[PDB]
């Protein structure tokens, strides 16, 4: 049957993400508890009241192709279905495990996609948890050739968790990897130019008021891109300028489209181009600005056919021309310059020039110092400083290839060659790169945005393991949030509070600091009381004031420690002393520690 | 001078926050402070428990227009009729309107 | 600005005096009719700012008039036709006083038909808004006040007249030779 | 004093300033996490206006409170004073604040304040002492007792200034850092309850020359001459620490309008000592 059914489902559509469909011309819904039997009741509402005919006769003749016969191609595509909540069908967690477990029984070990999925729901207790099952299967599928196996089980052998801590047998796991991604990309991508995938490593929450309070939370808030911005004469320039740029780095909420900011551009050169001598106070400045980026958009080849050098290179020249009064900014324009006059003309010394010229410049990232040490180690006798330095200065800054390029110029020789840095440029290149390994963040996102959060915190989890941190405060925040005061605590089973405060927490050990803070309340309201002072001692360390203000109330009152009404009172002078907005809280806190005192010693 | 709140009612118009305005309307009308004050007890108590025409311009119109013409008179009279009724703010930006 | 402060040491110097008895108070208070019999210009010169009394009410009062000059005077080069205005407005009066000489004295008139005059001049701008509760403008207050100043405080209908009247007119004649 | 619509006036300023704080600290609490947000949240503009508007009337209500426990009831001639005089205090005080911007915003007005409600104490006292003056009566002597009580208002001001100024000099001392311009307000709060103290002294010579008096007149020149002589000695005594303590700060008003004001109360003083001159 199923050639006829795989016809059928070749018509679907299988998700939407309107992140995409918001391109051609906000926020979302987080819950905060959550009940087995509310959701069992909704699913059977949604399959009374919401699927169609033409679906119930598409599921039914699965089921019976996937049952009667082991067709070993339905069971698959069924799972996939009833997991990743495709073709407008619920996410039942049950149902996938269950056709999960049937495949690996028919293919014996042999697919490593159900093999990896299998041994994160064998983990994370979703479907309790048992460690050895997962690590076998985490060990089996690396033996097949997976990436995200290897990544897995290299990042565990590095945070020490579940595992003794080891940094060489990391080591040799991301060498690995890194050689790997290296092997994958082209001649062109990797040397020339990198190619542009847009991130969703943001964590979630940084959209809503924040964690553990509005202007009271110490780790900055990570939302690098959403709607940059800022009466008819000067302000067209502008309003131009912002449409362009929020068409080319697209945002969270509506993807990226280049085509129109193309044609825009192209327009407003030819528009504009007679008569700009008339635009000298402030219009230049714009002007010239979307013209570089025209000009940038010619090398690449994006929102068209194919690059158009020397067009680029004459708008690129009289771009720096027309800056050259004004003293306008030439960064990005004489970057490209270099690239072009280094491989698409064989002029050297011009390239240097350039390079030399844009070096201090704002808006290099590393392409300079990259490539100019790449020169300098092609061609040594052009006295341009050093190829340790150079590459060195490019890894601090943040271009992804000179990453690895340094890592492995670090490996040749000592120049105090720890395992510890080696390993830790090795992990730092495999997670950034982020474009093979973890595209799972974007159908998370859009997954999320529209209504089906469940499935959001499968992705978020499946990505946990692999130790993107925002993966993991982002599904601890869907799984159990603070709650407002004066209010019940969420209704969520236990279960999920116990995995919850695991990914806190090692979100905490990652590098994050409110995550403790988060995770001492969990266990606080959970009644150990004993734990919570290890975390909250761990973040007053590092300088948390709502954790030293906890920490005070924790004294002061008789859990855990006894009544030691001195300390007390010293915590919340730190709390006063180390940041000041708090003043009022630490003095009408001594306040009131002043009259439980007196008022006792009345009797 | 006035009476001492109007006028710093106006004053606030110019640079305090309006916030403070219209709490003074309650001081000048519940300034004939009645007993029925307890129905404001009550009011106060039911606000603690939320949570736990075309026809002006024919009236505009005058007779032989253009304005021009020699009887200003007339002109004069028919804006004083509409001065009689152009005190309304409502329908004032209605003759602007 | 400056002539604002000239006024406001005009008024705060006079009322000064006239709390000290430094000068006769019997002086401030004569208004135009009984100078038309007794030929004194002056007994009204001085009354373009006096308030009486050198206490806070009138020191705030003395304040709130200056808050609208500095509001108007620095914004009058804008509106020639005030220079215009003020003395028709200093004339308007007074026929207008002919009958009742009121105790309220000049510049008390002047300033607070200016204020209604700025009111009805820009009377669209909604540049005060409390949103849900008072949805208002500027030309919503002034009959507030006046009006509801007559029903509780119950001064003289006609008196309390003469506070805005001459300064409708003089709103009448500025839109009239707009629409004519 | 209070008319009835007055009184029920405050009546409604009170319950409504109570309704307002009470829904601002509810709001501020149901849109947070922990305590410390809603501290940080009462902070903010408008609910930092009704909270402090709150904080001012349970002031002066307490205020009200004390002195009915202190002074029983006033008079009349005693209220007509008191109420002519507060403008002009008032606007010294206002004065005294705007000096120093938002940055010592707070603790000056806690400071002037206090001294305001001082100053009041200080102008009943001086009437009630000509009342004791006036309805003296010679059917007793000025018992230990009577004098007691008296000198028991009079130490009981006494001792508070003397404490509040010995504090803030050891504050002085205490606090030589960078902020040199809370030392001048500690110097400005010194002077204004040093006047105090002054005052005090003058009261207390005034009263104990007419124990004296009567102390001789029961058991055994002119009074006024010493009497002016003490009003000279201690207005001498304001001019010399007005001197001695604003010109460390070359204050380049207050230090004027004090000693300006101080040189016409000598010119006053020259007039006594013509009357003195006269009456050696």
């Amino acid at each position: 049957p199923w050639p006829e059914a795989r016809h059928l489902l070749n018509t679907i559509a299988k998700s939407r993400d309107p992140m995409k469909e918001a391109a051609m011309e906000v926020g979302f819904y987080v819950p905060m508890d959550y009940s087995p039997r509310n959701e069992e009741k909704n699913y059977q509402s949604i399959w009374q009241n919401e699927i169609t005919d033409s679906q119930r006769h598409i599921y039914e003749l699965l089921v019976q192709s996937s049952e009667q016969f082991n067709n070993s191609e339905a069971t698959y595509t069924l799972s996939q279905i009833h997991l990743w909540s495709q073709y407008n069908f619920p996410h039942n967690m049950t149902l996938a495990h269950k056709y999960l477990e049937k495949f690996n029984d028919l293919t014996h070990f042999t697919n490593h996609s159900a093999i990896f999925d299998l041994a994160v729901m064998y983990a994370t207790g979703g479907c309790p948890q048992d460690s050895a099952k997962a690590l076998l299967y985490y060990q089996r599928a690396a033996q097949l050739g997976n990436l995200k196996a290897k990544q897995v089980l290299a990042y565990k052998y590095y945070s020490g968790f579940n595992v003794p801590r080891n940094f060489h047998k990391s080591l040799v796991l991301y060498r690995d990897i890194a050689e790997q991604l290296r092997k994958s990309y082209s001649r062109d991508e990797w040397d020339i130019v990198f190619p542009y995938w847009e991130s969703y490593n943001v964590r979630i929450s940084d959209f809503e008021s924040g964690l553990l309070g509005k202007g009271l939370n110490s780790v900055p808030s990570s939302t690098v891109r959403k709607r940059t911005t800022r009466d008819a004469s000067e302000r067209r320039i502008i309003r131009i300028y912002y449409a362009a740029l929020n068409d080319y780095k697209g945002t969270y909420s509506q993807s990226r489209n280049c085509e129109r900011a193309k044609n825009l551009l192209e327009l407003t050169y030819k528009e504009f181009q007679p008569h700009v001598d008339n635009l000298d106070p402030l219009q230049v400045f714009y002007y010239v600005r979307c013209l570089q980026l025209l000009g940038h958009m010619y090398f690449t080849g994006e929102g068209s056919s194919k690059p158009n050098i020397h067009m680029a290179e004459e708008i690129l020249t009289t771009s720096l021309e027309i800056s050259r009064r004004a003293q306008g900014p030439i960064g990005r324009a004489c970057i490209d310059l270099g690239l072009i006059n280094q491989y698409i003309t064989n002029n050297i010394s011009q390239a240097i020039s350039y390079y030399m010229k844009a070096m201090k410049t704002q808006a290099n990232n590393g392409i300079v110092e990259f490539q100019l040490s790449k020169l300098a180690t092609s061609f040594p006798e052009e006295k341009i400083g050093d190829p340790f330095n150079l590459m060195e200065t490019a890894y601090l800054n943040g271009f992804i290839p000179a990453i690895y390029e340094f890592a492995v110029m670090i490996e040749s020789g000592n120049s105090k060659s720890s395992v510890e840095n080696t390993a830790y440029l090795f992990k730092t290149f495999v997670d950034k790169n982020e474009a093979i390994m973890a595209p799972k963040l974007r159908t998370a996102f859009a997954a999320l945005i529209n209504d089906r959060s469940e499935v959001a915190l499968w992705a978020y989890s499946q990505l946990a393991e692999q130790g993107y941190e925002t993966a993991q405060v982002s599904a601890a925040y869907l799984m159990y949030q603070l709650p407002y005061e004066f209010e019940d605590p969420p209704r969520t089973t236990d279960q999920r509070k116990t995995l919850a405060i695991s990914y806190y927490t090692r979100a905490f050990k990652q590098g994050n600091i409110d995550a403790g803070v988060v995770a001492g309340d969990i266990y606080f309201q959970m009644q150990n009381y004993s734990k919570a002072m290890a975390l909250y001692q761990g973040a007053a360390l590092k300088y948390s004031i709502q954790a030293i203000w906890n920490l005070g109330y924790m004294h002061e009152h008789g859990l855990g420690v006894n009544r030691d009404f001195h300390l007390a009172k010293r915590y919340y002078d730190q709390v006063s002393e180390h940041d000041h907005r708090f003043y009022l809280a630490s003095k009408l806190s001594v306040l009131k520690l002043h009259l439980k005192s007196w008022l006792t010693w009345i009797t | 001078s006035f009476p001492l709140l109007l006028v710093l009612i106006r004053t606030f118009y110019l640079i305090g926050y309006n916030s403070l305005v219209p709490f003074f309307i309650i001081l000048e009308f519940g300034s004939f402070l009645p007993w029925k004050y307890i129905i404001l007890l009550s009011l106060l108590f039911i606000f603690r428990t939320v949570w736990n025409h075309n026809v002006l311009d024919v009236v505009l119109r005058y007779i032989i227009p253009d304005p021009v013409n020699d009887r200003v008179i007339t002109a004069v009279i028919k804006n004083f009729v509409l001065f009689w009724v152009t005190l309304l703010p409502y329908v004032k930006e209605k003759l602007d309107d | 600005p400056l002539v604002t402060r000239l006024w406001t040491i005009g008024c705060l110097v006079l009322s000064g005096l006239t709390s000290l008895r430094i000068v006769d108070p019997g002086k401030v208070v004569y208004s135009y009719d009984l100078v038309f019999k007794k030929g004194q210009y002056g007994r009204l010169l001085y009354s373009i700012f006096d308030y009486g009394a050198f206490n806070w009410i009138s020191m705030i009062n003395i304040f709130v008039s200056a808050n609208h000059l500095s509001t108007l005077e620095n914004s009058f080069n804008l509106r020639r036709k005030f220079c215009w205005i003020i003395f028709l407005l200093l004339v308007i009066l007074v026929k207008m006083t002919s009958i009742e000489q009121p105790a309220a004295s000049l510049g008390v008139l002047l300033h607070e038909n200016l204020v209604y005059y700025e009111l009805k001049k820009n009377g669209n701008q909604m540049n005060v808004r409390f949103f849900g509760a008072i949805d208002v403008s500027p030309s919503i207050f002034p009959i507030y006040m006046n009006a509801v100043m007559y029903f509780v405080y119950k001064r003289s209908w006609l008196e309390i007249a003469m506070n805005f009247m001459p300064g409708h007119v003089i709103y009448y004649m500025d839109d009239i030779i707009g629409k004519i | 004093m209070v008319p009835e619509n007055r009184r029920k006036q405050l009546a409604i300023f009170v319950v409504v300033t109570y309704l307002l704080t009470f829904y601002c600290v509810y709001s501020a609490t149901k849109t947070s996490v922990s305590f410390l947000q809603v501290t940080l949240k009462l902070n903010e503009g408008f609910n930092l206006m009704v909270l402090s508007i709150f904080i001012l009337l349970n002031s002066t209500l307490l205020w009200q409170l004390l002195t009915k426990l202190l002074f029983g009831e006033l008079r009349l001639i005693e209220h007509e004073h008191i109420f002519e005089r507060l403008p002009f205090t008032i606007i010294n005080t206002l004065f005294m604040s705007s000096l120093f911007h938002e940055r010592y915003f707070f603790t000056v007005a806690f400071f002037g304040l206090l001294l305001l409600y001082l100053k009041v104490f200080h102008w009943i006292l001086k009437d009630r002492l000509e009342a004791l003056l006036q309805s003296i009566n010679d059917s007793t002597t000025m018992k230990t007792l009577i004098f007691s009580r008296f000198s028991f208002n009079l130490v009981l001001l006494a001792v508070v200034d003397y404490q509040i100024i010995t504090r803030c000099i050891s504050s002085i001392y205490t606090n030589q850092k960078s902020d040199i311009e809370s030392t001048s307000l500690y110097l400005i709060q010194v002077m204004e309850f040093t006047m105090l103290l002054i005052d005090l002294l003058n009261l207390f010579l005034q009263t104990c020359l007419n124990f004296w008096e009567f102390y001789r007149s029961q058991q055994s020149e002119g009074k006024f001459m010493y009497e002016k002589a003490i009003d000279v000695f201690t207005r001498f005594l304001k001019t010399a620490l007005h001197l001695s303590m604003l010109i460390p700060f070359r204050m380049p008003m207050m230090l004027l309008k004090d000693v300006v004001w101080d040189i016409l109360a000598l010119y006053q003083s020259g007039t006594s000592l013509w009357k003195i001159w006269r009456n050696n």
